[PDB]
């Protein structure tokens, strides 16, 4: 009945920088029913704020909460390595609780374009009845990047899966792997296998491809 | 009987070397699992068996 | 002080049901509601339901009504969650949470439902897959002066696999991606390494794959074609 929306999707922060996360409610609610949670990349969620502004026990002065009506904000100052993660606002009034979609806070750095590689299916895998084409996006920033598979220039959907590494603690870049799954029968009919990559660091979509055999 | 034993597979391939295990009622069931595992990994060679250690081996 | 203990991971065939147990340690048992929050892989927090034990005040999430049952065992001081007709959208980590409140509330006899959650259990991993334990098959990934090669560790169950390169001697430029669960119910991941293109004819690159649930230790040589 009440929907929570957060903006932005991703927030990039420098060391000394201060950032503000927004929680937008569908209708006017009371500030007593808003909480903020923090999720580290490998931990259970932690409560930061209850009742819009009440700081939870053991939570430093770094995090402060505000808001009224339909707009609520969480302000982060002197961001520290522990703080980078996913932040979710929660409404816990009434009968049914709801969470916001969440906002990831990552480390800000200069934009860096991905190096793109495509990997043909191994001969070991072909004699197994399935075929996997792997596309690698290496050491890029920012996090968001699109990969589209084109088999003979025919866009694919539903037959690909991708995953992303955690942001590196050293150079603060991301890496991505996309696997296109094909049956051996389907793999033999077609000739062109291409990986189309879209990223902020690329002036135009980069395409790496090969032809079955050579 | 619902009781199973653990069988080992030894892989001596030109590019894939190592070992894996499976739980099967008898050795005949274990070999079918191992031969599928080897074919899935593209390993094609000779099979030997040691009933003492319940160990299959495929070598290229 | 007040602490929440949860049962171990579970694997369930699609269409069946699963039951998790959450046991409070410390504090009271009938004052504060236990709220369950789940997280699907790479998705946001989702509220499943909440129930004050024994008292009987409870609500289910709209998505989980008709599929969910929350109950407790008063002798064992243990709360349970039962979800039926499981599908792939139910795979995730399930947390039982509560508000600390008065903690060791003395002579309170009062019920609190609408509170934030500052006490969380470790989480229970629920994997919806029709698959049995299966070791991985290892396939090579054959390749500005930099090239990439790797290993595709495919069709294993369950998590986790460990991947290293050259017995762990090669670590620079290595990326092991998180495993993805494909529609067959089996896991699949890749591990990659970037090296100078000059090193392709020279250096040997071997990835070491470990899958303990299957007792698999395997070495694959990655050669250029
Ligand atoms: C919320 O309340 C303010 C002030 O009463 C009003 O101006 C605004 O239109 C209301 N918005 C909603 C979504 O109820």
């Amino acid at each position: 009945e009440i929907v929570l929306t957060q903006s932005p999707v991703t927030l990039s922060l420098s060391s000394g920088e201060t950032g503000t996360l927004s929680c937008r409610a569908s209708q006017n609610i009371s500030s007593s029913w808003i909480a903020w949670y923090q999720q580290r990349r490998g931990q259970v969620p932690r409560l930061l704020i209850s009742a819009a502004s009440a700081r939870a026990a053991g939570i430093p002065d770094r995090f402060t909460g505000r808001g009224s009506g339909t707009d609520f904000t969480l302000t982060i100052t002197r961001l520290e390595p522990e703080d980078f993660g996913v932040y979710s606002c929660q409404y816990y009034g009434g009968s049914f609780f709801t969470f916001g979609p969440g906002t990831q806070v990552d480390v800000k750095r200069t934009v860096a374009a991905p190096s793109v590689f495509i990997f043909p299916p191994s001969d070991e895998q072909l004699k197994s009845g399935t075929a996997s084409v792997v596309c690698l996006l290496n050491n890029f920033y920012p996090r968001e990047a699109k990969v589209q598979w084109k088999v003979d220039n025919a866009l694919q959907s539903g037959n690909s899966q991708e995953s992303v590494t955690e942001q590196d603690s050293k150079d603060s870049t991301y890496s991505l792997s996309s696997t296109l799954t094909l049956s051996k029968a389907d793999y033999e009919k077609h000739k062109v296998y291409a990986c189309e990559v879209t990223h902020q660091g690329l002036s135009s979509p980069v395409t790496k491809s090969f032809n079955r055999g050579e | 009987t619902p009781a199973v034993t653990t069988y080992k597979l030894v892989i001596n391939g030109k590019t894939l070397k190592g070992e894996t295990t499976t739980k099967a009622v008898d050795a005949e069931t274990a070999e079918k699992a191992f031969k599928q595992y080897a074919n899935d990994n593209g390993v094609d060679g000779v099979w030997t068996y040691d009933d003492a250690t319940k160990t299959f081996t495929v070598t290229e | 002080q007040v602490q929440l203990v949860q049962s171990g991971a579970e694997v369930r065939k699609p269409g069946s049901s699963v039951t998790i147990s959450c046991k409070p340690v410390g504090g009271t048992f009938t004052n504060f509601a236990i709220h369950w929050v789940r997280q699907a892989p790479g998705q946001g927090l989702e509220w499943v339901g909440g129930r004050v034990p024994v008292v009987g005040i409870y609500k289910y999430g709209k998505k989980f009504h008709d599929r969910l049952r929350l109950y407790e065992d008063d002798p064992m001081k243990t709360v349970f969650l039962e979800l039926r007709s499981l599908t792939s959208d139910d795979t995730g980590v399930y947390y039982c949470t509560r508000w600390r409140g008065c903690g060791m509330c003395p002579y309170d006899t009062s019920s609190y439902y609408n509170d934030a959650s500052d006490v969380w259990g470790p989480g229970t991993k629920v994997i919806v897959s029709a698959a049995s334990t299966k070791g991985p098959s290892v396939f090579p990934l054959a390749p500005g002066g930099t090239a990439a090669l790797g290993c595709l560790v495919k069709d294993y169950f369950p998590e986790p696999v460990t991947v290293s390169w050259n017995s762990g001697a090669l670590t620079s430029g290595v990326h092991t991606f998180p495993a993805v669960l494909q529609s067959s119910g089996l896991y699949s991941l890749s591990s990659v390494v970037t090296v100078p293109s000059s090193s392709l004819g020279t250096q040997t690159y071997i990835c070491n794959v470990n899958h303990k649930p299957s007792n698999t230790k395997v070495d694959k040589k990655v050669e250029p074609k």
